[PDB]
């Protein structure tokens, strides 16, 4: 069914999330969100926060 | 450059990257994409996990519990025997074939030997030369062995160490320095009883400069 | 003493150094003064030593008792 | 000194009389013209430049190598001129016309002896290499190698009268006293407890005086 | 002679510590865990604790910044002290911020140090009693 | 250039879109470092990012204004900064006879807190009295969706139109 | 300057490098917790 | 054993902090002492001998 | 580069075998750390050479080691980064001075007396 | 100063010398003689000098 198939999916996702480089500099980091067109800070998320964020976004697209 | 780290941080990443595939298995257990671990049953833990069953038939319990301790020993041996088959490919190839990099440098070290009449040393020199892959000449003279061995830096010092102390009248090495390209071929000898045959193919590659440093320190040795 | 008069081509580095190299040279021949001291008391007192572990106290000791 | 700074100072005074500044890398050698009057000053900005005793003002910063210019030989008669550079290549430059006429290929490492011959056809380069290149300057061409030791050679230099013998001192606590021609070697000056430096002969040739990397100066007379 | 070294620590202290170490090159030279250690009476234990004798104890540790700081906080402070020290003679050996740049430069951070070890202890708050439990908790069993 | 935050305006409980606001930083410096506060914070009230995140606006009237934005309070009585209480007026150059300019809602002179009111027409008498915060550069159609919402008595909307996240775009 | 990560095989400047180490090996549990 | 306690005896000067409590007789208060159990031992078998 | 006075620097090639040294001597327990170490190790004569980096805004805190290394005879070498330095040497802080220490019939002292040469070979 | 440089390449190209590591000792200055010089020189050899 589609439980199945939708939770594995995100098994997957989570899998490729873990097996992604992400650049450690802030600055860098905003740039390249900012390029993504997302907004750099999430309600004054910290900057792991924000590096998983963009991890999440790269790994979905 | 490339950087090391330091035992601490080598500990955190083992520690971590287990840590993640102990949970990667565990949410794979979770999402039914994995059946639940079975418990790890050897002979003394045979009574503790099969203890209500292995009154029912023994000998089928022993059986099973040997049959998973060699699926385990099994597991474990099919990729370190394929590994150590690598081993032998590599060593053939990939793990013994270097060559010390000499590719902008050669150092050369030519030493002047006074005592050489035994066959067994230049047949252990030459198989020194061919298998450390490097090249040169030998010369042989009235009270005279000329051996020039240009190869990689680290040829060099087994062969310097090798013909020093591992190889015995002495030996001295008379010239060991850096040339731009390769000047001599394989590693063979030459008998030359005459000074002007030894000193024209020393020409031929021009290289009379060391037979000319041979001849003076002979003179040196025979004046003092 | 002619250096400190002076400020109160013979730099005053060398007569630095020539000083900070005195205080070591005294030093050296305390300890041998001490040294003298310790042996000769010994006789009248061969205990202050360990008691008075202090070279220069250990000769202001002795002067004060004799 | 290391710091670009040249001091020309007197026989009698202790302080330097002329200041010559202009170069910011580390001076590496500095010699007098043979005339008397200029002077080359070669530094690791990989030029050489050129000072004089009645103008003091860079005559010609002549560039050209690759790397910083380690050592300087002038002919004997002050009409050329042979840089060698840190990157194994030595220009030998007019000094009366401005431009380079030899270039001295073949070395290895970076040559740190180089002294022109006072026969006038000559020149001698050392360099880091355990060897010695002698060239030709009528023949256009390297006439010998010399494998005088096994460490960087950093003192060549002939007899200032004839040039017979030829003084090889590297870095193996030793020096060689080879001959003009074959350069066989003659006398082994060993017994330095350090590096062998520097090195220079006397005016009528009978005593050789060089210094070690033990803070201390050797002489070497006849007997 | 000491610029920086003698605006790190007192003058007195200074000069009694090249005194004895015999020259501002002979104390450059030194380790800084040696430095601390000039001038360190072998004072005998008159029945007392070895701790009340203060062992290992020099004259930067007898100097002004250093006593100036509680007894609990004293021997770290010396080694600290001592380290800046030796870095100054480092410098003034080689005759270098003769104004006293570095001297400066040293200071400030031995004051910083100082008032981090000297600094209120944070705000932390207290963990209230947990609850009474009750039902069933799983615990494993095995080895 | 001028710092870009962003608010999503969620009223009743449907997220209405986005609502792109520029802090003009060259003509309030201060309204605009408030804004950059408000909008993600780092620690306010004891190590907590106390701002504009989950306000909501207390006062609509329909084609006039839409103020709010007060996290103290919630009904437009709050008044918090980044200067620690209400700050002054940055500067009196930038007028409020535009639709879109959010400015800093106050009672008064010198009593600028974290109310913003969002300008819906041009209001002259605004001008002078309030310092305009900023412009809304994007998302002005959720912006004219919450200003005509049905408001009950002293203006209160009747539905709830908070902001669901808040930060620097 | 330009430095390889040894956890991560990325050219990163030495500038950051040693910062870049201590924010790249950090426990994502420290985030949980 | 025994030749810890000769090395502490030897070479040991400085000790670790003994803490105190007091007994209360209602009439007086009596110290008692807690001391580390390695200097105790080292103590308890120099007060034997 | 950005230390001029760093007369014995070695080259982008020589510090990858010299970093390499470091780390294998820091295996074997043959390295000493911090420049304090590195005089007490020169002052016991138990040292052989010493790596040092370039890098350090009161520079002079480390010239105190080539010329005591002239006073024992040990060969100095000069490095550009200090956190490299402090890398190789199993440290995450920078390090600025390092020396490597003589063990009896130690399974380094090829690898060793090689360096040592190069140094010789890169004085002047 | 030279003395004690050849002194230490002396140490260095000759080691378990029992005469050269005594008069090494009186060398070195007097806190430095049995603090690092005398230990070290006992670990190298127990000659009779």
């Amino acid at each position: 069914s589609e439980r199945q198939a939708e939770v594995l999916a995100e098994f997957e996702r989570r899998k490729r999330a873990r097996q992604i480089n992400v650049s450690t500099d802030d600055s860098e980091v905003k740039a390249c969100l900012r390029a993504l067109g997302e907004p750099i800070t999430l309600f004054g998320e910290g900057p792991a926060e924000r590096r998983e964020r963009l991890r999440n976004i790269l790994s979905v697209v | 450059l490339g950087v090391y780290l330091t035992k601490k941080e080598q500990k955190k990443l083992r520690r971590q990257t287990r840590r993640e595939a102990q949970k990667e298995l565990q949410e794979k257990v979770r999402l039914g994409l994995m059946p639940p671990p079975e418990p790890k049953v050897r002979i003394s833990n045979l009574m503790r996990v099969l203890g209500t069953e292995a009154v029912q038939d023994p000998t089928k319990v022993e059986a099973h519990v040997r049959a998973q301790m060699a699926k385990r020993q099994k597991a474990h041996e099919e990729a370190n025997a394929a590994r150590k088959l690598t081993a032998e490919q590599r060593k053939v190839k990939k793990i013994k074939k270097l060559k010390e990099d000499i590719s902008q440098g050669v150092h050369i070290s030519v030493y002047r030997v006074r005592n050489l009449s035994n066959p067994a040393k230049k047949f252990k020199i030459e198989a020194n030369a061919g298998q450390l892959y490097l090249t040169g000449v030998v010369v042989l003279h009235k009270d005279v062995n000329v051996v020039v061995v240009e190869g990689g830096p680290k040829a060099q010092k087994k062969f310097k160490r090798l013909m020093l102390h591992r190889i015995k009248n002495k030996c001295v090495l008379v010239w060991e320095g850096t040339a731009k390209d390769r000047s001599f071929g394989e590693m063979k000898f030459k008998q030359c009883p005459t000074e002007n045959m030894a000193r024209e193919h020393f020409k031929k590659h021009g290289a009379e400069h060391y037979w000319d440093l041979a001849l003076s320190e002979s003179v040196l040795e025979s004046t003092d | 003493k002619q250096a400190k008069a002076s400020e109160v081509a013979a730099p005053e580095y060398r007569v630095i150094v020539d000083a900070n190299n005195l205080t070591v040279e005294i030093e050296n021949e305390l300890n041998i003064i001490h040294k003298f001291i310790r042996d000769k008391y010994s006789k009248r007192f061969p205990e202050l030593e360990s008691l008075v572990p202090n070279a220069l106290d250990y000769i202001r000791t002795v002067k004060e008792l004799g | 000194a290391a710091d670009g700074s040249v001091k020309l100072w007197s026989l009698d005074s202790d302080e330097p009389v002329a200041d010559i500044e202009g170069h910011t890398v580390r001076v590496a050698r500095v010699m007098w013209h043979p005339s008397g009057r200029f002077l080359g000053t070669t530094c690791y900005d990989r030029s050489w430049r050129l000072w004089d005793l009645e103008a003091q003002e860079e005559i010609l910063h002549q560039e050209g190598h690759s790397m910083g210019v380690y050592d300087i030989a002038f002919h004997q008669d002050g009409s050329l001129a042979g840089t060698g550079g840190l990157d194994a290549f030595g220009r030998v430059w007019d000094l009366r016309t401005g431009r380079c006429i030899m270039f001295l290929e073949g070395h290895l490492k970076e040559i740190y002896g180089i002294n022109f011959s006072p026969n006038g056809y000559h020149i001698a380069t050392g360099s880091g290499d355990n060897t010695c290149k002698v060239w030709d300057l009528r023949q256009r061409r390297c006439v010998y190698t010399i494998p005088a030791h096994q460490n960087l050679v950093t003192g060549v230099k002939f007899e200032p009268i004839h040039g017979n013998f030829l003084l090889t001192g590297a870095y193996d606590n030793t020096a060689k006293i080879w001959t003009h021609p074959g350069w066989s070697p003659l006398k082994t000056l060993a017994g330095h407890e350090g590096k062998v430096m520097g090195l220079d002969i006397s005016s009528d040739g009978q005593l050789i005086a060089t210094c070690s990397y033990d803070r201390t100066f050797k002489l070497w007379m006849a007997e | 002679i000491a610029p920086n070294l003698s605006i790190i620590i007192g003058a007195s202290t200074a000069a009694k510590i090249m005194g004895v170490a015999g020259g501002l090159t002979n104390l450059s030279k030194m380790p800084a865990c040696n430095i601390m250690l000039l001038g360190a009476q072998r004072k005998t234990l008159s029945g007392f604790s070895s701790t009340s004798v203060l062992p290992h104890t020099g004259y930067i540790y007898h100097s002004d910044i250093v006593q100036s700081l509680p007894p609990d906080l004293r021997r770290k402070a010396a080694r600290l002290v001592a380290a800046k020290c030796t870095l100054a003679a480092r410098v003034d050996s080689f005759h270098e911020s003769t104004e006293g740049k570095v001297g400066y430069e040293l200071k400030d951070e031995i004051e910083r140090k100082f008032d981090k070890w000297q600094e209120p202890p944070p705000v932390k708050q207290v963990k209230p009693l947990p609850a009474p439990l009750d039902g069933q908790r799983k615990k494993r069993g095995g080895r | 250039v001028n710092p870009v935050v962003f608010f999503d305006v969620s009223i009743g409980g449907q997220e209405v879109g986005r609502m792109k606001i520029e802090l003009f930083a060259d003509v309030v410096p201060k309204t605009a470092e408030n804004f950059r506060q408000f909008c993600t914070g780092e620690f306010r009230k004891d190590g907590v990012p106390i701002g504009y995140k989950g306000s909501t606006f207390h006062r609509v009237i329909k084609d006039f204004m839409i103020q709010g934005g007060d996290f103290v309070n919630g009904d437009g009585t709050g008044v918090a900064s980044i200067y620690r209480g209400p700050f002054a007026d940055e500067n009196f150059k930038l007028r409020h006879s535009a639709p879109g300019l959010l400015s800093m809602a106050n009672s008064g002179p010198s009593t600028n807190g974290c109310q913003f009111f969002i300008t819906c027409s041009k209001c002259d008498w605004l001008d002078g009295k309030h310092v305009v915060f900023g412009k809304i550069i994007d998302g002005l159609l959720v912006m004219r969706k919450i200003e005509n919402v049905p408001t009950g008595p002293n203006n209160k909307p009747k539905l709830p139109v908070v902001i669901s996240q808040c930060g620097e775009m | 300057e330009y430095l390889v990560s040894p956890i991560t095989g990325e050219k990163i400047p030495a500038s950051k490098m040693q910062e870049h180490m201590r924010i790249g090996l950090l426990d994502p549990r420290w985030l949980e917790q | 054993a025994l030749s810890r306690i000769k090395r502490h005896l030897l070479t040991q000067r400085a000790f670790k902090e003994v803490g105190i409590e007091f007994m209360d007789l209602y009439s007086h208060l009596v110290p008692v002492y807690d001391v580390e159990p390695l200097e105790k031992i080292t103590d308890a078998y120099l007060d034997q001998y | 580069d950005v230390n001029p006075k760093a007369y014995p620097l070695a080259d982008a090639h020589l510090t990858k075998k010299l970093l390499d040294l470091v780390q294998q001597s820091c295996n074997y327990k043959q390295l000493r750390k911090g420049a304090n170490e590195a005089t007490k190790t020169l002052n016991r004569g138990i040292s052989e050479f010493i790596v040092m980096a370039a890098d350090a805004e009161p520079l002079e805190i480390i010239l105190h080691l080539p010329l005591l290394c002239e006073d024992k005879n040990v060969p100095y070498v000069f490095v550009r980064s200090k956190q490299a330095l402090g890398r190789a040497c199993g440290v995450s802080r920078p390090v600025i001075a390092c020396s490597v220490t003589i063990k009896e019939g130690s399974q380094l002292k090829q690898q060793i007396q090689s360096i040592q040469q190069s140094i010789e070979r890169l004085l002047v | 100063n030279i003395a004690n440089t050849l002194m230490a390449k002396a140490l260095q190209e000759c080691p378990n010398s029992g005469i050269l590591w005594s008069e090494a000792i009186f060398l070195e200055a007097r806190p430095q003689r049995r603090t690092k010089s005398v230990d070290a020189l006992k670990k190298c050899e127990h000659d009779p000098h």
